[PDB]
């Protein structure tokens, strides 16, 4: 009964950073059980963590913005968070409003700002915002409050109002959960897993606009499923009949079978891979459902 | 002063020596905790020493901090310097939300001849 | 079985500007047959114009960037366009690379830039790019070449390389197709239509981050279908049985029928509406497919 | 140096006239010169344009003449209306981004 969208990964949207999927790989040297909060969905359509339906919510947030100038810091924004559709954010059984960044580092954000300065009214201001892992900024998106700032010699004379912060760049990226509640624990989607012996997480990879003073290397970020798959399951609400789905990743024009894998019901894909180094795969294939299989189903190894 | 806290923009020390950083602040922040922070991004930096908002000297590993709440200066000392101590540091005043912070770049070199 | 994704409009992605869908309305005073080039899809899955499958491609473009400093202009960027998945762009049966903006005004774009200055390496640079309707910049995205610039007192010492330009803000927005080929004509998706007498286009509306020195009014932009519907049809490749699908828009918590409409197989929705001014609809409903109907099927009118 | 320069601001009186000198460098001698109106900059409305010669051109209340010895093309606006105030541009036509200089026009009664 379960089917998947007939869309090549390279044409899909990334579920943790708003950009195209560029890579498909396994890498045993990376954390094998990441606790990502976006891009998390059960095959029966249940959204986990802070996963939104719309890809445009990924790594963004909406807020009632209040501004004030502080010497030595600049224009400071206090963001009282709302859900990105305008509805109120109520702290509950997840870490933050839907789509809130689930990684760490220093994030440049862009928001609509209105000024009272003559000859000026509307413009887009870039703010800096520390995400995590730990901070002295007391970020608490779980309680609906985060702080950002932009350097400025004097007040930008900003009008308080509603905003949607969209991500401009990352600085000092770390793929670990951010400060959701001033260091306190929050409700989290569990780490991705478990896996059988010899199984590894399939990673859909994009790259993040980056600030880096010394190194030009691109900043990779992975997710368990492209956003199209997230929305696909959330909408279809399939009936789950076992523990996992046997998928075949195949080239649609040649029929060449590239590899088989297991889409566990908890929303992650495993491949059987014994090597130690990374193994990248072509991104122009199509995932197709074979059948339901039990957790213990042993895959054919890759590479 | 106008900015909440200021200090030396850049300081240079040498292996096995020491250096001292004076973090000057405005009188309004007298009763706030002062601290010395390491690394970037700025507001995820590692706190190396922090006061209890008093004038008591605190020492942790090779770093000391003492708040002069009369002259409104908390002084930081890094002893027995190592090459790995070089990097970006921060004079800091703890408060709810965004802390006042001043960037101090620390260079470390070997003793020449 | 032809059906639609069970997603409320307010949770959907806009198909012409990368942002949430905020509004659902009809407005007889607006251009009745818009020639939008993104968010255009046939019910049988055929993409039209420059419509991409991924919403992250919308109003973006990829390119090989060549930079130079021009006294009196600033840093000048010559973008040799590519498709956003990295594949070569070949001028063909559409106006531009997939996702390219299909509106006019002056667009701020953000690209990853590498510099040769010491103490700086990677940062994100905002460029200004005129889209249209007519320009003296000879923009030719159809031929694969567009020009952007940013004020600068001296060279930014940027390294030539590949970029993906994402939209920061719009200045002097006009919902009319941009300069696709230095003023010449290009292959376009046809205008939206036709409609029966009394029928008007159903509009999914979002708002664009804007620069405006005098007016704080939000800048609206409409599309024929949310992006989730575009990808839904491209994936399913349904068999079309007649000229349109009869849809009902209901609140599924109360079952209230908000209106019926026709989804023409050419990818646009019509409501029967007689009023002269706009009529907005709640965005927390669900579109449900009822049946295939012929072109002449007469809808019941709304307010 | 800058391909084209003019006055940052020029003033005129309603029903009067004003003149603007757009100075440019020798290389742009044989290029078309124009006077443009409005913003966004590079979708501005061209009011008059030369044919790359020294022949005076006039369209409605605006005239332009390119002096190719001194490398200055001069623009005149006559019968100044209050609606004429705003942003204009000295312009040189070339492939791609035109050299342009921003001139703000102010008009008092
Ligand atoms: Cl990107
Ligand atoms: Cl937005
Ligand atoms: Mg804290
Ligand atoms: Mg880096
Ligand atoms: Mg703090
Ligand atoms: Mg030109
Ligand atoms: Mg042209
Ligand atoms: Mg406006």
């Amino acid at each position: 009964m379960v089917d998947l969208p007939v869309i090549q990964p390279r044409l899909c949207t990334h579920a943790r950073w708003p950009a195209p999927v560029y890579g498909l790989l396994v890498d045993p040297s990376l954390p094998s059980n990441p606790q990502w909060q976006n891009g998390r969905v059960h095959v029966d359509g249940t959204l986990l963590g802070t996963t939104p339906i719309s890809g445009s919510w990924v790594s963004c947030f909406a807020a009632e913005a209040a501004y004030k100038f502080q010497s030595g810091t600049g224009e400071v924004a206090t963001f009282t968070l709302i859900e990105q559709d305008g509805s109120a954010y109520v702290p509950g059984d997840r870490a933050a409003p839907l789509g809130y960044p689930d990684f760490s580092g220093q994030l440049e954000i862009e928001v609509q700002t209105e000024t009272t300065k003559t000859g000026d009214k509307l413009k887009v201001t870039t703010f800096e915002m520390i995400l995590g892992p730990t901070t002295n900024a007391d970020q608490a998106p779980y309680q609906g409050r985060v702080f950002a700032s932009v350097t400025a010699a004097a007040s930008l004379d900003l009008v308080d109002g509603r905003v949607r912060a969209v991500p401009r760049s990352i600085y000092g990226f770390q793929d670990t959960i951010p400060e959701y509640n001033d260091g306190l624990l929050v409700p989290l989607a569990p780490p991705i897993g478990p896996f059988l012996p010899g199984e590894v997480l399939l990673r859909f990879r994009t790259y993040m606009r980056q600030i880096d003073t010394a190194d030009a290397a691109a900043e990779a970020i992975d997710c368990a499923l492209p956003q199209e798959f997230v929305s696909w399951f959330a909408s279809n609400a399939f009936t789950v009949q076992s523990e996992a789905l046997l998928l075949r990743y195949r080239n649609t024009l040649t029929g060449q079978l590239l590899f088989e894998c297991k889409l566990y019901n908890e929303g992650y894909i495993a491949l059987s891979y014994s090597g130690s180094g990374p193994l990248t795969f072509p991104t122009d294939g199509i995932f197709e459902v074979v059948s339901w299989v039990p957790r213990l189903y042993q895959l054919a190894s890759v590479g | 002063m106008e900015d909440p806290v200021t200090g030396p923009e850049e300081v240079s020390g040498q292996e096995q020596g020491s250096l001292t950083v004076q973090c000057r602040y405005t009188s309004g922040w007298k009763d706030y905790k002062k601290y010395w922070c390491q690394g970037v991004p700025q507001r995820s930096c590692k706190t190396l020493v922090e006061t209890d908002a008093s004038e008591q000297l605190v020492k942790k590993n090779r770093v000391s901090i003492r708040d002069n709440q009369r002259d409104f200066i908390f002084t930081v000392t890094m002893e027995d310097l190592r090459m790995s101590d070089a990097g970006i540091y921060w004079c800091g005043i703890t408060k709810g939300g965004l802390d006042p912070m001043f960037k101090v770049t620390v260079n470390i070199g070997p003793v020449p001849t």
